[PDB]
RNA sequence: CCUUCGAUAGCUCAGUUGGUAGAGCGGAGGACUGUACCUUAGGUCGCUGGUUCGAAUCCGGCUCGAAGGACCA
């Protein structure tokens, strides 16, 4: 399997560079919300050298997804020639060829393609919404063989349908054939046993030698669920609603805690007994609880530490349990 | 007769400026310094090892804003602020007063003490100076602070102030049974007139106290009757004590009281540079790629640019928060490193010189105080 | 081909009982001189045409759509 680390806008949230370096486990691709690259597009656009020296992080790769999946979207909002994405910028007319000039800027290593038919969140709309899904990338391959470096980034494919059974599977048939790198399942935010099957025969559908990745979809037990169910690839937006609700997850990877009761603030113990988390190694929870009563901004940026380590802590935990 | 703390091998020429070292139970601090404050480096979010990095050997506490929380018994308990905000170096804990606080969110003050409030309406309580004593007892720092009678404020109630100071100074030195695991300091009161300031001076030089520091000027301060003061209180004193200073942050208020022999001083968003502040909100410098000083060995500079702070400024707003406070961190103390070092090299009016020309263009651009105040020291701009 | 509805700050929306515009997320200016933030700008409300003193609000049509039967599978 694998995790995507989750950045608002360039880096972490809650953590700067050098606190990235103290996190251990940080993937080497980056997750970027296309929605937060707006402006970062233009600013790219005529900086002319990537986004990996624009940051400073080119040492890694980089992923490109339009949705961000703190706000992932309505039940349905996205067109069948544009991707609306949500954030702070690329609402109206996002064309594909927008999207070919924002990834020429940002030179991703892989970037996701475009989609419509969010009804999951009848037959013959779905037929349509499916036809214009493979318009996109049918575009986006016709506008990829130009450019040399462009020719060096890989397009990453989308699976749609809704609820519906057959159209869904005549999706992943027909956007199968196309010489794509990797695929995307959209349209699966909670969770019912209805999109869990569909996924199932899906994946199943899907040629064997590529990527499958999801949006929307972070909480454990469905990151079981779905990888049970042939996903490959998940986003990290669940740590960020764990410290945004001011909370701490607890649950032993190999649930949650809110430390705004009373009871904690005498232990000298840290949140996680043995974590390697800078939080868990220097602070007590006492002045977590402290600071948070407070309400001050460091417990976010400790929290936010001891939640990433935790979290791709797990996915650590995911990738050497199937290893076995 | 205490010993010294403070022991001295620098003497300019030119000027009366001073460098030194002053040894602490945590540490050997290099004066002039600066010192940032615990609660708004707290409230901006830098971390520990962050606060550091740059090379920082002291922060700052108050006596009141651990009192009403976490509680002065349960700090006491677990020896608080030096396990509990992890700040391995030394820290100068403030006593508190008529800050920015007052009798809007303050209450009565007797004889005793001064009533201390808070939003918690079943928090008040009477903050004494046997009481304040206790409590900076409880917090375990490395120098303590006798309890203060701010003023901005002129007339008698500065002189009921400074002699009121005087007799809670009698009251802390007969309350604690600690002058040497930890140091106090007396403040020296007076407003901003001489006279009762200067007997105020002569009344703990009186008394033993090994720390001396003059309180009550910023806020409302004019720089030219501020350095007229500092000058007359470190001609005042004797040259082997320390002379902290209050409320003193900017650059040239910075050097120029270190020219005349002071050793201590003490909503993110904007960086410090050589040529002075330079705010990051700005956007028209958007598009600029370089980092923020060339010369700054801040991490953010040499790993960061303008433009992708510009982009982080508000958009993930913590992290940028931190770079942009660790940068001012950063500047502070290599502005104090750099005066030091000119200043062991003799070279302090070539150097003054230098950098007033450097972040003021021209000799004529210069604030008047700062002209004025060296060359009553001795300095030709 | 037909039936219903949407297009609003850079982004999500409210506002649709018609009053040209607000909230939040994002920007900008300042203050930070011993700490229980302030101020401010931006949006021709998709296009075309019409009613009306007046549209974002209502609509014929177009574009981009969404649902559904689909002129075609
Ligand atoms: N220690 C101390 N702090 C402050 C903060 C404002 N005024 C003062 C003062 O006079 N003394």
């Amino acid at each position: 399997p694998g995790c995507l680390l989750y950045t608002r806008t360039g880096s972490a949230p809650h953590l700067t560079h050098q606190t990235l370096r103290n996190i251990h486990g940080v993937p080497g691709i980056a997750q970027l919300t296309l929605s937060s690259l707006a402006e970062h597009h233009e600013v790219l656009a005529e900086y002319k050298k990537g986004v990996g020296s624009f940051i400073g992080m080119p040492e890694s790769l980089f992923y490109c997804s339009l949705h961000d999946p703190v706000t992932p979207g309505p039940a349905g909002y996205v067109t069948s020639k544009s991707v609306s994405v949500w954030g702070f910028g690329g609402r109206v007319e996002m064309t594909v060829s927008k999207f070919m000039a924002i990834q020429e800027a940002l030179q991703p290593d892989w970037f996701q393609c475009l989609s419509d038919g969010e009804a999951s969140c009848s037959i013959k709309r779905a037929r349509k919404s499916v036809d214009r899904s493979l318009l996109f990338l049918d575009s986006c391959l016709r506008l990829q063989e130009e450019s040399e470096v462009l020719q060096k980034s890989v397009i990453i494919g989308v699976i749609e349908g809704g609820d519906v059974m057959e159209e869904r599977l005549r999706s992943a048939r027909e956007t199968a054939k196309r010489p794509v790198g990797g695929f995307l399942l959209d349209g699966f935010q909670g969770v019912t046993e209805t999109r869990l099957h569909l996924l199932s025969s899906v994946t199943a559908e899907l040629p064997e030698d590529k990527p499958r990745l999801i949006c929307g979809v972070s909480r454990p037990d469905e990151v079981l669920e779905c990888i049970e169910r042939g996903v490959d690839l998940f986003e990290s937006f669940f740590p960020y609603q764990v410290t945004e609700r001011g909370c701490a997850l607890t649950f032993t990877f190999d649930f949650e805690i809110n430390l705004k009761e009373k009871k904690y603030q005498e232990d000298f113990d840290p949140l996680v007994r043995g974590c390697s988390c800078y939080c868990c190694k220097n602070h007590t929870r006492a002045y977590i609880h402290h600071l948070l009563m407070t309400n001050e901004l460091l417990a976010g940026v400790l929290l936010m530490m001891h939640n990433f380590e935790h979290y791709f802590g797990f996915f650590c935990s995911i990738r050497e349990a199937l290893k076995n | 007769s205490a010993p010294r703390i403070m022991r001295l091998v620098a003497e300019c020429s030119r000027s009366g400026a001073r460098a030194g070292e002053l040894r602490l139970p945590h540490g050997t601090v290099a004066t002039p310094v600066f010192m940032p404050v615990g609660t708004q480096a707290t409230m901006k979010g830098i971390t520990t090892e962050q606060l550091d990095s740059l090379g920082c050997r002291i922060c700052l506490g108050n006596t009141y804003h651990l009192g009403l929380r976490p509680g002065p018994e349960l700090i006491r308990k677990a020896q608080g602020l030096h396990g509990f905000m992890n700040w391995p170096h030394n820290l100068l804990t403030d006593s508190g007063g008529f800050q920015m606080v007052s009798l809007f969110s303050l209450s009565e003050v007797t004889e005793e003490g001064v009533h201390f409030r808070s939003p918690y309406d079943g928090e008040e309580t009477l903050l004494s100076p046997e009481r304040s004593v206790e409590i900076q007892n409880a917090l375990g720092s490395d120098i303590i602070m006798q309890l203060d009678h701010v003023v901005s404020v002129t007339g008698p109630l500065v002189e009921e102030a400074m002699h009121r100071s005087v007799r809670w100074l009698d009251r802390c030195i007969a309350a604690h049974k600690h002058p040497d695991k930890q140091n106090l300091f007396a403040i020296i009161q007076g407003g901003l007139n001489a006279d009762l300031r200067t007997t105020c001076l002569k009344e703990m030089t009186k008394r033993d106290v090994p720390g001396f520091a003059i309180g009550g000027l910023s806020g409302g301060e004019s720089k030219a009757q501020f350095w007229k003061m500092v000058a007359l209180s470190t001609s005042m004193l004797p040259k082997d004590k320390p002379r902290y200073l209050m409320g003193v942050g900017y650059a040239t208020d910075l050097v120029v009281c270190v020219a005349l022999g002071c050793d201590m001083f003490d909503r993110f968003g904007s960086a410090l540079v050589p040529t002075g502040n330079l705010q990051l909100k700005k956007k028209q410098y958007a598009k600029d790629f370089s980092p923020i000083n060339p010369e700054c060995p801040c991490p953010t500079c040499q790993t960061h640019s303008r433009a992708f702070l510009h982009a982080l400024l508000h958009s993930d707003n913590t992290t940028a928060l931190h770079h942009l406070t660790v940068h001012n961190i950063a500047y502070q103390l290599q502005l104090l490193s750099a005066v030091r070092s000119s200043i062991l090299e003799q070279r302090f009016p070539d150097f003054v010189r230098n950098f007033m020309r450097t972040m003021y263009g021209d000799h004529s651009l210069c604030p008047a105080w700062a002209v004025e105040a060296l060359a009553s020291v001795g300095i030709m701009l």
